[PDB]
Parts: C-alpha cells; structure tokens; sequence
RNA sequence: GGGCCUGACUGCGAGGCCUGCAAGCCGAGCAGGGGCGAAAGCCGGGCCUAGUGAACCGGUGGUCCCGUGUGGAAGGGCCAU
RNA sequence: GGAUGACCCCAGGCGGUAGGGGAGCGUUCCCGAUGCCGAUGAAGGCCGACCCGCGAGGGCGGCUGGAGGUAAGGGAAGUGC
RNA sequence: GAGGGGUUGUGGCGUGCCUAUUGAAGCAUGAGCCGGCGACUCACGGUCGUGGGCGAGCUUAAGCCGUUGAGGCGGAGGCGUAGGGAAACCGAGUCCGAACAGGGCGCAGCGGCCGCAAAGUCCGCGGCCGUGGACCCGAAACCGGGC
RNA sequence: CUGUUGGGAAGCAGCGCCAGAGAGGGUGAAAGCCCCGUAGGCGAAAGGUGGGGGGAUAGGUGAGGGUACCCGAGUACCCCGUGGUUCGUGGAGCCAUGGGGGAAUCUGGGCGGACCACCGCCUAAGGCUAAGUACUCCGGGUGACCGAUAGCGCACCAGUAC
RNA sequence: GGGGGGAACCUGGGGAACUGAAACAUCUCAGUACCCAGAGGAGAGGAAAGAGAAAUCGACUCCCUGAGUAGCGGCGAGCGA
C-alpha cells in the first residue's frame, strides 16, 4: 500500500527538523500532495509532522 | 419438508428429442435427417472439421512453421512460470515457491518468475528470477528480492 | 441462530447452533439424485446380433427368391434375434461436489429445526437393545410412533432396539445422510452424533 | 475414447488467446525470384483465418 | 531521342478493391541508405489488363536460435532462394 | 388492467414439404410405499348415444374377468408401427 | 324414451394410402388381411446451451475406512490464474526491425467494509460433433481355419 | 385368539402379544405372532483346505595388509540382413538376432539417442522366487434386469426333432 | 515320469483380410481373427551390464495419473510411449 500524504498546516514556528522532514517527503508548499511509498523510512518522517500533515493510504 | 416436495428447479431437467416417432413430433419418417444423401445414412459423413469433397484441404494448404522436434523428444530445461505482484497482496511476511503452490497460484515443477504487474508490498519474496520492472517496484516498496539458483 | 430442544433428566434444555436459514431445495434434490443412483446395480443387459447364438450364414441368395434379401437370422429384424441399443451394464455412479453434500447436510436438518422436528437427546435411559425398552423410553420422551423418526446415534445397543420398528430408521452419525433425513418426519439425535454431524458441516 | 489432437493443424496453427487462429500467408515457398519484396516480405508474415475456418480447426485442438 | 544512373530498394504499411475459403489487386505515409533534378518533386520495375502452381518432401547461401548428463559435433529451426 | 398465470379488456398474427423451436399425452421400471385401492372384485378383455381435454388421452357406467394395482410430486428408459 | 341410435331412397360434392419425384388417382414403388417383433442408443472425449455449488480459485483419480441400498477419507493429478516468439529469451507486454518507427498477437463489475453479481471451475440436464457397428435391414466380394 | 362376510380370511371388527426377528416366500383372499424362514446364535467322526498361529529344519555371519588366481564365449564387439520400441532409414542410439569376422577378466566390460572427450549409472552372455493382476465351466448373494415372439439356441425329455 | 481333457483367462511359435486412407502400393485394420505348442489355478514378469539428469531413484506385476503429452506418420489417414 501507498502513501497520500497533504501538507495542511504551516511549518511556520515550528523546530528545524521537521522543517527538514518535509524537505525529505519533498513537500514544499500547503495543500500539496505527494504520493509516496509506504516504507518505515518515509513513514518516521510523516509521524514526526504528524500534526501538520495529512495521510490517507491510497494502496 | 418430506420426499414429494423434492423437485428439480424449472429448466434443470429437460426431456429428450426424439425422432422418428410419428408425424405429430415434427420428428417422423425421416428423423430430421432429410432425403438421401451420405449425411442421411447410419455412419454419416467424413469428419466436418476436416474433409472438404476431395479438394486439398483448407488447413493442408496452409504451410508448417517452426521446430517440431525429433526423437528422442523433448529436451529437459528448466521451466519458468510467473505471476504477478498482485497475487503476492494475500500474503504476509515471506513468500516462496512452495507457498505459491500451495494457495494454487504456481504449478509444480516450475521455477518461480516475478512480474511487475500490480503494486509491491514490504514482502521478502524469494523467486527463481524476476522482471526488471518487478525489481524496481520490489525495491522501491520496501520489498526484499532473494534470488535463488 | 437455531434453538434446537435437548431432552435429559434436568431440563428440556435448549441448545443453540448455527445451521443456514435458506434452505435451497433443488440442491437437496440434487443431493438425492446422486444418493438413489449411485446404488443402482445396473444389471440390465441384452444381447446384439453378434452375441446372439445363430450363424453367421445367409439364409438364402441375395436375388431371384421372391423374397426380401436378408443376411443372418440373428439380425434385429428377426424374431428372436439381437435387440437394437439394448441397456447394458452401467454405472450410474457421479462425483456429486463435496460442497454440495455437505451444504445439502446442513440444510436437511435446518429444514427439521425450522419445524422443531429436530430434538436432542443426552442420553437413553434404560434401553439395552430391547424394543420393549426403546418403546417405553420413545413414549416418555414423546415419540409414539404417529411419526417416522431417524434415530442416530454412534450406541449400538440403542439402534438394535429401534431398528425393527417400522416408523423408524437407525443410523450411525457417520451415516447421516440427507435422503434418510427426508424420508423421515422427525430428526432425533445423540449429543455424541450432533458433535460428529457438527465436525462434517465445517 | 478421448479425442486426439490433429498433429497436422498443430504444426501449421495457433490459437491466440482471444480464440483467434493465426498461421503463416501462404506463397512463397519458392518460385520467389520475380516476386516484388512487397509481395515477400507482406508473405512473411501471419493473418488470422477466416472465422468458418478457424472454428473448424479450433475443435481438431481440443487441449490446446 | 539523349545524359546521368540501378527505386527491377531494405525495414514497414493508414485505408481500400475483389471475395465462400485460400488467393489476387491498388496503395499514401514514416525510417534506413540511395538515383535523377537548380527546384517543385519523381523513383518499392516495365501504358494497363495474360506470361502462372497451394502444401508436403528435399537442395543451396546466410543466421548462430535449439543441440537429449556437460563441452562440442550430428540433425533441425529461422531469413533468402 | 392486476401485480405477476388468478383472470379480464382491446388490437394483430395463426396455408405449409425439407427443417428449427415449444408444450403435452401414453407405455415399462424406481422413490413416495412396513403406505394406499382390492373378493362389496386387481390387471386385462367387451360395450357406451355419458362427462373432462384442442388433441394424444383421462374418467364414469354396464358386462366379462378372478388377483393383483398403485396417487399427488419427482426419477430412469429395450417407450408409441 | 321439442331429444338420440341403426338403416339408406333421392339429391349435391368427391382422383385410395405410402414411397419417390419437376410433376402420381395415377397404367411408377410397396402392401392379401389381422395380431405380435421391428430402426437415432451407450461409453469416453468435445462444443454450445441450461439448473445448481464454490469463486482467484474450482475439483479430486486409483485407493483406504465405514455401510450392507450410509456415507466419508484420499490433492497424486487436471482446468483456470499471462501473454508474445520457430526458439534462446523477455513479460503486461512481446514479435518483426537499426528504430525509442509502423504493424500483428496481447494487457484494463453493481450498489449502502459487507451484501449483489462475476473470470473460472465442479456436478446434473439438453442439442450437436469425434471415436466406436453409431438409426435399422440388404450385397456382389476379400481373408483365415476346417469339411 | 374371538366374532363377522365369504367356497376360503390372512379382509373388516373387539381385545391382545413378540421384536438383535416388520427380508422374503407360502397357506382357499390381503398374516410380524399358522407354515417355511428372518435377527441372533450353534455344528464334523470323515475328506479337503489351511495364505493365519506355533514348532522343527535347510540355509544366513568379521577386519585389515598382501598376491593379481577367478568372476558365465563362437559371447561381447564391429559389419551385413531384420525385428522390438513412439521411432515407417531418420542425426537412429537402446533391447533381440539369421550371416561373416571375433575379444578381454576389473587397469575387465555394457549404458546415458550417431560420434569424441569429460562426468556419472550399471555389472551381460546360468537358474528360481510368493503376494498384488486376469478369467468364470462350478457354488452362493443381489438387481430403477427379461417375463414364454421376451430372457440362453432350450422355463417343456434341446444341441433334441428336422 | 510322460501321453489326453478342461468355459473363458495366460505365455510362447507362426499369422490374414475385408476395412480406413472417401481410388491405392508405404501406412491402417493388427501382431487383431485364426492355427499350433505349452502352462496352472492362474499364467507372464521379477532382484539392474535398469532408469536418465533428480548431484536422483532402487526387483517385478497391477490400478490411477503423467498424456492424447513426448514423439512417430505417403508429417496423409492416423499411430502413440
Ligand atoms: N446400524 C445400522 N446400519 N442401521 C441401519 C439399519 C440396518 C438394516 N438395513 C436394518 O434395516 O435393520
Ligand atoms: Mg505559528
Ligand atoms: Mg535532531
Ligand atoms: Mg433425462
Ligand atoms: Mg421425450
Ligand atoms: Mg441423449
Ligand atoms: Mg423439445
Ligand atoms: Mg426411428
Ligand atoms: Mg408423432
Ligand atoms: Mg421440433
Ligand atoms: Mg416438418
Ligand atoms: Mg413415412
Ligand atoms: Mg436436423
Ligand atoms: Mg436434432
Ligand atoms: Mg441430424
Ligand atoms: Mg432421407
Ligand atoms: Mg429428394
Ligand atoms: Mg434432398
Ligand atoms: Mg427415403
Ligand atoms: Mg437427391
Ligand atoms: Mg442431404
Ligand atoms: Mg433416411
Ligand atoms: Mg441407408
Ligand atoms: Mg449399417
Ligand atoms: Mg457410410
Ligand atoms: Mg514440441
Ligand atoms: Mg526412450
Ligand atoms: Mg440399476
Ligand atoms: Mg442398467
Ligand atoms: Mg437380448
Ligand atoms: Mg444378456
Ligand atoms: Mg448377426
Ligand atoms: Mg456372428
Ligand atoms: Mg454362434
Ligand atoms: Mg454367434
Ligand atoms: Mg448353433
Ligand atoms: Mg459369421
Ligand atoms: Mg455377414
Ligand atoms: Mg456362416
Ligand atoms: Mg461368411
Ligand atoms: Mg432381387
Ligand atoms: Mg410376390
Ligand atoms: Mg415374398
Ligand atoms: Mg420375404
Ligand atoms: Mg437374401
Ligand atoms: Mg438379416
Ligand atoms: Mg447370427
Ligand atoms: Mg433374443
Ligand atoms: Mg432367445
Ligand atoms: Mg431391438
Ligand atoms: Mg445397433
Ligand atoms: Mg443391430
Ligand atoms: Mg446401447
Ligand atoms: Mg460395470
Ligand atoms: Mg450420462
Ligand atoms: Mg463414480
Ligand atoms: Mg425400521
Ligand atoms: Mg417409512
Ligand atoms: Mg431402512
Ligand atoms: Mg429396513
Ligand atoms: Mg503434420
Ligand atoms: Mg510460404
Ligand atoms: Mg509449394
Ligand atoms: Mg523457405
Ligand atoms: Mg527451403
Ligand atoms: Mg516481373
Ligand atoms: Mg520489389
Ligand atoms: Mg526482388
Ligand atoms: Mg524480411
Ligand atoms: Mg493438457
Ligand atoms: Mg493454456
Ligand atoms: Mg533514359
Ligand atoms: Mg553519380
Ligand atoms: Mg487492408
Ligand atoms: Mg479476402
Ligand atoms: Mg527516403
Ligand atoms: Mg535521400
Ligand atoms: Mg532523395
Ligand atoms: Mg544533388
Ligand atoms: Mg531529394
Ligand atoms: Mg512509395
Ligand atoms: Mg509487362
Ligand atoms: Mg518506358
Ligand atoms: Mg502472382
Ligand atoms: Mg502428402
Ligand atoms: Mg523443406
Ligand atoms: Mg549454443
Ligand atoms: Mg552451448
Ligand atoms: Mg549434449
Ligand atoms: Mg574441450
Ligand atoms: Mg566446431
Ligand atoms: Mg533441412
Ligand atoms: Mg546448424
Ligand atoms: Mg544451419
Ligand atoms: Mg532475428
Ligand atoms: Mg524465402
Ligand atoms: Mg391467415
Ligand atoms: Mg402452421
Ligand atoms: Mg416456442
Ligand atoms: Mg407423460
Ligand atoms: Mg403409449
Ligand atoms: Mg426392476
Ligand atoms: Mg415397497
Ligand atoms: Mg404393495
Ligand atoms: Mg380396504
Ligand atoms: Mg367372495
Ligand atoms: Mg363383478
Ligand atoms: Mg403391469
Ligand atoms: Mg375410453
Ligand atoms: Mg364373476
Ligand atoms: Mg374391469
Ligand atoms: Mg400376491
Ligand atoms: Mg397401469
Ligand atoms: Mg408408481
Ligand atoms: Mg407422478
Ligand atoms: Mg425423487
Ligand atoms: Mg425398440
Ligand atoms: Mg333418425
Ligand atoms: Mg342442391
Ligand atoms: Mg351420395
Ligand atoms: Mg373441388
Ligand atoms: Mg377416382
Ligand atoms: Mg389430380
Ligand atoms: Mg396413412
Ligand atoms: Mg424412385
Ligand atoms: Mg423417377
Ligand atoms: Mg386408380
Ligand atoms: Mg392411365
Ligand atoms: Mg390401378
Ligand atoms: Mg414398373
Ligand atoms: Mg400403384
Ligand atoms: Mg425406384
Ligand atoms: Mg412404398
Ligand atoms: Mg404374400
Ligand atoms: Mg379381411
Ligand atoms: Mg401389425
Ligand atoms: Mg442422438
Ligand atoms: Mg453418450
Ligand atoms: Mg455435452
Ligand atoms: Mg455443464
Ligand atoms: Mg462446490
Ligand atoms: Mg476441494
Ligand atoms: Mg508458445
Ligand atoms: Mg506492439
Ligand atoms: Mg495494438
Ligand atoms: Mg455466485
Ligand atoms: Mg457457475
Ligand atoms: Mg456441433
Ligand atoms: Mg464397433
Ligand atoms: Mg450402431
Ligand atoms: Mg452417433
Ligand atoms: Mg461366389
Ligand atoms: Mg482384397
Ligand atoms: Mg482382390
Ligand atoms: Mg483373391
Ligand atoms: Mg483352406
Ligand atoms: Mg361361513
Ligand atoms: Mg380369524
Ligand atoms: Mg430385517
Ligand atoms: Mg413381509
Ligand atoms: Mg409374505
Ligand atoms: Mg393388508
Ligand atoms: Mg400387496
Ligand atoms: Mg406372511
Ligand atoms: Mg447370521
Ligand atoms: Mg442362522
Ligand atoms: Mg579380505
Ligand atoms: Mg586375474
Ligand atoms: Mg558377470
Ligand atoms: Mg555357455
Ligand atoms: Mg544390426
Ligand atoms: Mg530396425
Ligand atoms: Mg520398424
Ligand atoms: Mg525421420
Ligand atoms: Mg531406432
Ligand atoms: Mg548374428
Ligand atoms: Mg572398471
Ligand atoms: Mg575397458
Ligand atoms: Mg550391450
Ligand atoms: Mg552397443
Ligand atoms: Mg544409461
Ligand atoms: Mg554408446
Ligand atoms: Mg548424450
Ligand atoms: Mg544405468
Ligand atoms: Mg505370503
Ligand atoms: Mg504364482
Ligand atoms: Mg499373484
Ligand atoms: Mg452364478
Ligand atoms: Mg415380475
Ligand atoms: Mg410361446
Ligand atoms: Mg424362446
Ligand atoms: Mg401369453
Ligand atoms: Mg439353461
Ligand atoms: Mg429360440
Ligand atoms: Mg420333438
Ligand atoms: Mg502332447
Ligand atoms: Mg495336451
Ligand atoms: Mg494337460
Ligand atoms: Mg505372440
Ligand atoms: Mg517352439
Ligand atoms: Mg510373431
Ligand atoms: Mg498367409
Ligand atoms: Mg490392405
Ligand atoms: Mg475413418
Ligand atoms: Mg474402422
Ligand atoms: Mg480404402
Ligand atoms: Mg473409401
Ligand atoms: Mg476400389
Ligand atoms: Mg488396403
Ligand atoms: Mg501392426
Ligand atoms: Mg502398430
Ligand atoms: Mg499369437
Ligand atoms: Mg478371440
Ligand atoms: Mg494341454
Ligand atoms: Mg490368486
Ligand atoms: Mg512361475
Ligand atoms: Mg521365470
Ligand atoms: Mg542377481
Ligand atoms: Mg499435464
Ligand atoms: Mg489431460
């Protein structure tokens, strides 16, 4: 199964490294979806911006 | 619910054609067989899917292609079956030959090939060979490819 | 899904167990097409106009008797000789699915638990292989005979009592089978055969 | 008894797998030297026989 | 009638004519490497319609696909004739 | 129309060989049947101007016959001259 | 016993049955008459259609155990799940080709996770085909061994 | 068991009884309890069988090191002519052999589809060997088998009369 | 000790033709029908100079399957491990 994740909350005031971690799922701007695989290594990265992204599994 | 209750649904038994039994059946005199030719004779005409009246034959014209082997017949090689990353969505933790056998998705006496069509899973998929595009999905999905020998 | 009666000393109980509510009657047909003809003997026979015993010898030329042409007398259109398609021996045995006995075991007792026609017995109280025995027992647990009952139970004792009886039909549960299911108006089992019949439907 | 496969359609035929029937165009096995290449190379390859045809094949096949 | 030439192409082939099948026929256009022309273009034999023969079996040139435990070889397959 | 083949109303079709389809009748046998019909008369036979069915047929009744027959609903064929 | 049965004088109309044929009452075939016997079946495989079971799966063969008109076990194997190529081989592609060109043969459920349906497959039934003598009867002949 | 109709009860009626027996065939008609049976049980002095149980007997039995003695002959092997196999001369091997030539004893020989090499498999030219398999003159059991033109050619004095 | 008999069954030694190929010769029918010798309640076969690719199996006989596969074939009809 895949990952759709969206970015729906600013970055903003938030601490450098989950800045870094929509660099690393290759987010950039709000609202912008990318559809990635559902490995452990992408997966540890969208839990850290949990609460700033969201995740619905297209498989 | 007792015996005399018990009847086939409509349709499920039908009766029998039968023939020369009269001029009322439709069926009489000549058994549905018209007049008097080699068709309308017990034991009938040359096989239908074949012969054509003498002429040379609409598939003996046709000309032969390719190997068709010689005694002492078929040379033993080793045999590939594939099925596809779709088939591997049932499964959890790993897959091998023997596995797919048993859920009647590979055949006996076959090796086991990968194909790319579907999507991978986070599987260690252990087969005798794999397409280029299985490869890359495998690796891509977390997947672990294993060949073997 | 089922409330099915239990017979015993302490209580008519009432045990539940899931058997299917739609009942599917051309399966239990087909069910019993397959029991009925897969016990034909298949015995019938005749003779062709080569296994009949006359010669082979033209009776008399082809031409200038007057009378019709004919061959040997063994030939079907004489009296006495062979017989055309005549039946010969047959099985009439098939592989009826699994599935479909199986299912087709569900749904003859579903069909009798829909009509409390299904009852359930603990035990036999003082039934040693004497019909005068079986009798009294049938009457306090409320058979008297107004109704045909197949008896199964793994007890031997139990069914050489019964079996002489002419309203009722004994099995063993590995036995059970649709056709005595629906032969009979009542169904009438050991809790030792209804554990058995259990282990066939799964 | 079971039916027997006609060795004869199965070294000239195929059967696709939508049912179809291919074999080889026919006519240049020789007597090809004032055959334009147009006329060769369109012989080289495969046309699906007419359906009659085909079905009629199809059934002297029966484990294909 | 003359000049230069070899398209009397290789790899394909949209769409059709004809037609019981199998055949037969016409074909723009794209690619390879060319010929003629300043060029627009033309050229996949010949003004056209006859000048022909399905398959099986075998020959020859090529290809290097198969090679009966393995490497070869025998013998086949494929392309051409 | 009414909900279903419950029946009714309206309109149209309905010559037929080869031949395609459909719906039925009857014969032998099995399940139903440890039943049921039967000496107050089984099957079969001979009548009938009677009833039901388009028809194949099925009843009913009288006579003969003297011991067998077998429903509703299904099953299988040595099934109709 | 306002109806019906039997009979048939007169009047009207009126070219047997079957087979074969372009066409028969036909002066074309067959049949004296009556009764009984008498011709489209079965096995295995195939191919459609159909009634059910299960469904990316479906199904067991021999046999084993049970029964004594009881059913069960048995997955060996078979069909299906992937095609294209003479093949090596590659694979949702592949083959021809120099081609990433063109072309052949291939690839993709209805509903509010459960229902409904479905590839497929198993069994029953039915039509037709193949193999058998294959709807039934009929030669003149051929061969074998004897008389 | 009784009564009742009837030539006859086993039919109908009253009241009973058995059942490890309600398979079936009889008895003047239609009988679980009348007869023969059926369920369940028992039976061989004599002959046959005895594949199972027991007991005899025949036969069965190491390790190194050395020696190179033996290991199935008109055989193997090759060639010619054939057969067998799925193999019809095919690239034609394998197994068999009518003709000709003709070895060796393990460092011997045959095979793995011409052939060669490599790698393996195997031990020819002496013999025997239960069980599982086939058939049905004979006996029994059982039929959605026939019912006297049917079923065997024969239900009967039929392989007869002729 | 042999001889001769025995319904089929079995082994060995010899061995057709109609037919099918819509003619026919190779091919088919078929090592079938039949003749002959022998066997016994069975007969044959049987303890690898096997199989053939599993770096494997492990006498023979018989059923199922593998499989109408592999192949054979006027590469026709068909035959068929
Ligand atoms: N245990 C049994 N097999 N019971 C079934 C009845 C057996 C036998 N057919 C009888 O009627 O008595
Ligand atoms: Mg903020
Ligand atoms: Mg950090
Ligand atoms: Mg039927
Ligand atoms: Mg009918
Ligand atoms: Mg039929
Ligand atoms: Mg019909
Ligand atoms: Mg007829
Ligand atoms: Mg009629
Ligand atoms: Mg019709
Ligand atoms: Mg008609
Ligand atoms: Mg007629
Ligand atoms: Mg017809
Ligand atoms: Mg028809
Ligand atoms: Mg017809
Ligand atoms: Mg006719
Ligand atoms: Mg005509
Ligand atoms: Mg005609
Ligand atoms: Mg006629
Ligand atoms: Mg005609
Ligand atoms: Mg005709
Ligand atoms: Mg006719
Ligand atoms: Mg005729
Ligand atoms: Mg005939
Ligand atoms: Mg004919
Ligand atoms: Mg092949
Ligand atoms: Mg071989
Ligand atoms: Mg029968
Ligand atoms: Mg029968
Ligand atoms: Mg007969
Ligand atoms: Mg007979
Ligand atoms: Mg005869
Ligand atoms: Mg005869
Ligand atoms: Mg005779
Ligand atoms: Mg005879
Ligand atoms: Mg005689
Ligand atoms: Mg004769
Ligand atoms: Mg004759
Ligand atoms: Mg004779
Ligand atoms: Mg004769
Ligand atoms: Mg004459
Ligand atoms: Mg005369
Ligand atoms: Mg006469
Ligand atoms: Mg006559
Ligand atoms: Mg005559
Ligand atoms: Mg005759
Ligand atoms: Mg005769
Ligand atoms: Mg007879
Ligand atoms: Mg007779
Ligand atoms: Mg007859
Ligand atoms: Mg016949
Ligand atoms: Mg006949
Ligand atoms: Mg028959
Ligand atoms: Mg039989
Ligand atoms: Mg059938
Ligand atoms: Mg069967
Ligand atoms: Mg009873
Ligand atoms: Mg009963
Ligand atoms: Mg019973
Ligand atoms: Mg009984
Ligand atoms: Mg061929
Ligand atoms: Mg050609
Ligand atoms: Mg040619
Ligand atoms: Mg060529
Ligand atoms: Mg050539
Ligand atoms: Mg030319
Ligand atoms: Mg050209
Ligand atoms: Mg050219
Ligand atoms: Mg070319
Ligand atoms: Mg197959
Ligand atoms: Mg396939
Ligand atoms: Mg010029
Ligand atoms: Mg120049
Ligand atoms: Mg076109
Ligand atoms: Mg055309
Ligand atoms: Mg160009
Ligand atoms: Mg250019
Ligand atoms: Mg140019
Ligand atoms: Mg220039
Ligand atoms: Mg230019
Ligand atoms: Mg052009
Ligand atoms: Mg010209
Ligand atoms: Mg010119
Ligand atoms: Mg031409
Ligand atoms: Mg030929
Ligand atoms: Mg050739
Ligand atoms: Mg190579
Ligand atoms: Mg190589
Ligand atoms: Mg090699
Ligand atoms: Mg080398
Ligand atoms: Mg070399
Ligand atoms: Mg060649
Ligand atoms: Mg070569
Ligand atoms: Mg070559
Ligand atoms: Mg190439
Ligand atoms: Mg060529
Ligand atoms: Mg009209
Ligand atoms: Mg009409
Ligand atoms: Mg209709
Ligand atoms: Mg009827
Ligand atoms: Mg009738
Ligand atoms: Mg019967
Ligand atoms: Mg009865
Ligand atoms: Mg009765
Ligand atoms: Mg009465
Ligand atoms: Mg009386
Ligand atoms: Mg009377
Ligand atoms: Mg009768
Ligand atoms: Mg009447
Ligand atoms: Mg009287
Ligand atoms: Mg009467
Ligand atoms: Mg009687
Ligand atoms: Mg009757
Ligand atoms: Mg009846
Ligand atoms: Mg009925
Ligand atoms: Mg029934
Ligand atoms: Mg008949
Ligand atoms: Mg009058
Ligand atoms: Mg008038
Ligand atoms: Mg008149
Ligand atoms: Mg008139
Ligand atoms: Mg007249
Ligand atoms: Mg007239
Ligand atoms: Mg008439
Ligand atoms: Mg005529
Ligand atoms: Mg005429
Ligand atoms: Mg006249
Ligand atoms: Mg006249
Ligand atoms: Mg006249
Ligand atoms: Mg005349
Ligand atoms: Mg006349
Ligand atoms: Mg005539
Ligand atoms: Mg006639
Ligand atoms: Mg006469
Ligand atoms: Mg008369
Ligand atoms: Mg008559
Ligand atoms: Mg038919
Ligand atoms: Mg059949
Ligand atoms: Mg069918
Ligand atoms: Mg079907
Ligand atoms: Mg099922
Ligand atoms: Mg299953
Ligand atoms: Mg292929
Ligand atoms: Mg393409
Ligand atoms: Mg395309
Ligand atoms: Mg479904
Ligand atoms: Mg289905
Ligand atoms: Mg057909
Ligand atoms: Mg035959
Ligand atoms: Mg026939
Ligand atoms: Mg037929
Ligand atoms: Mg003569
Ligand atoms: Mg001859
Ligand atoms: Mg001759
Ligand atoms: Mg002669
Ligand atoms: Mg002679
Ligand atoms: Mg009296
Ligand atoms: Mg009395
Ligand atoms: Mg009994
Ligand atoms: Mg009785
Ligand atoms: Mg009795
Ligand atoms: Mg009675
Ligand atoms: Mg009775
Ligand atoms: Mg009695
Ligand atoms: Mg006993
Ligand atoms: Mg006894
Ligand atoms: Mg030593
Ligand atoms: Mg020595
Ligand atoms: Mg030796
Ligand atoms: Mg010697
Ligand atoms: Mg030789
Ligand atoms: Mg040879
Ligand atoms: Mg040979
Ligand atoms: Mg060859
Ligand atoms: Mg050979
Ligand atoms: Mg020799
Ligand atoms: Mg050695
Ligand atoms: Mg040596
Ligand atoms: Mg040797
Ligand atoms: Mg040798
Ligand atoms: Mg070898
Ligand atoms: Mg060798
Ligand atoms: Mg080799
Ligand atoms: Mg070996
Ligand atoms: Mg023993
Ligand atoms: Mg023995
Ligand atoms: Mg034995
Ligand atoms: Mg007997
Ligand atoms: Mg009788
Ligand atoms: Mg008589
Ligand atoms: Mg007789
Ligand atoms: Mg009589
Ligand atoms: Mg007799
Ligand atoms: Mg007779
Ligand atoms: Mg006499
Ligand atoms: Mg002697
Ligand atoms: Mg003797
Ligand atoms: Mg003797
Ligand atoms: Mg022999
Ligand atoms: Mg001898
Ligand atoms: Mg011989
Ligand atoms: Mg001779
Ligand atoms: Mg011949
Ligand atoms: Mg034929
Ligand atoms: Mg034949
Ligand atoms: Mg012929
Ligand atoms: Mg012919
Ligand atoms: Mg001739
Ligand atoms: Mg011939
Ligand atoms: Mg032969
Ligand atoms: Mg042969
Ligand atoms: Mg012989
Ligand atoms: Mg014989
Ligand atoms: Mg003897
Ligand atoms: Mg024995
Ligand atoms: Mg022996
Ligand atoms: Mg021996
Ligand atoms: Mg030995
Ligand atoms: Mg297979
Ligand atoms: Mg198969």
């Amino acid at each position: 199964p895949r990952l759709k994740v969206k970015l729906v909350k600013s970055p903003i005031g938030y601490p450098k490294d989950q800045k870094a971690a929509l660099k690393a799922l290759g987010l950039r701007r709000l609202q912008q979806e990318r559809v990635l695989e559902d490995t452990p290594a992408i997966r540890g990265n969208v839990e850290k911006v949990a609460h700033l992204v969201r995740v619905e599994v297209v498989e | 619910m007792k015996l005399s209750d018990l009847r086939p649904n409509p349709g499920a038994n039908k009766r029998r054609k039968r023939v020369g039994r009269g001029p009322g059946s439709g069926h009489g005199k000549t058994a549905t067989r018209g007049h008097k030719g080699q068709k309308s004779r017990s034991g009938g005409l040359k096989d239908p899917r074949r012969f054509e009246g003498g002429r040379s034959t609409t598939l003996m014209r046709l000309p032969k292609r390719g190997m068709q082997g010689q005694v002492p017949g078929e040379i033993k090689r080793p045999r590939y079956q594939g099925v596809n990353l779709k088939d591997l969505a049932r499964f959890e933790g790993e897959v091998t030959p023997e596995l797919l056998v048993r859920a009647g998705l590979l055949k006996k006496g076959y090796r086991l090939k990968i194909l790319g069509e579907g999507e991978a899973k986070p599987l260690k998929v252990v087969a005798h060979a794999f397409s280029k595009s299985a490869l890359e999905k495998l690796k891509a999905a977390g997947g672990e490819p294993v060949l073997l020998e | 899904v089922y409330q099915i009666p239990v017979l015993s000393p302490s209580g008519r109980r009432e045990l539940a167990a899931d058997l299917p509510a739609e009942i599917n009657p051309h399966l239990l047909w087909e069910v019993v097409r397959w029991q009925l003809a897969k016990r034909r003997r298949g015995t019938a026979s005749t003779k062709t106009r080569g296994e009949v015993a006359y010669s082979g010898r033209k009776i008399w030329p082809q031409k200038h008797t007057g009378r019709a042409r004919h061959g040997d007398i063994g030939a079907p259109i004489f009296v006495g000789g062979g017989v055309v398609f005549g039946p010969k021996p047959r099985d009439y045995s098939y592989t009826l699915p699994k599935k479909v006995r199986k299912k087709g075991l569900a749904m003859a007792v579903a069909d009798r638990a829909r009509e409390g026609k299904l009852l359930l017995v603990e035990a036999f109280a003082g039934v040693n292989g004497k019909t005068k025995e079986f009798l009294a027992w049938a009457k306090e647990a409320g058979l008297d005979g107004s109704e045909s009952v197949l008896l199964v139970t793994g007890n031997e004792l139990v069914r050489r009592a019964a079996r002489n009886l002419p309203w009722v039909v004994t099995l063993a549960p590995e036995g059970l089978n649709v056709y005595d299911i629906v032969r009979t108006e009542r169904l009438v089992m050991d809790l030792d055969a209804w554990e058995v019949f259990q282990n066939r439907i799964g | 008894p079971k039916m027997k496969t006609h060795k004869g359609a199965k070294k000239r035929v195929k059967i696709t797998a939508s049912g179809k029937v291919v074999a080889m165009k026919t006519g240049k096995r020789h007597l090809n030297w004032q055959k334009s290449g147009k006329e060769i190379r369109q012989k080289g390859r495969k046309f699906v026989l007419a359906k009659p045809e085909a079905e009629r094949i199809k059934l002297l096949l029966p484990y294909e």
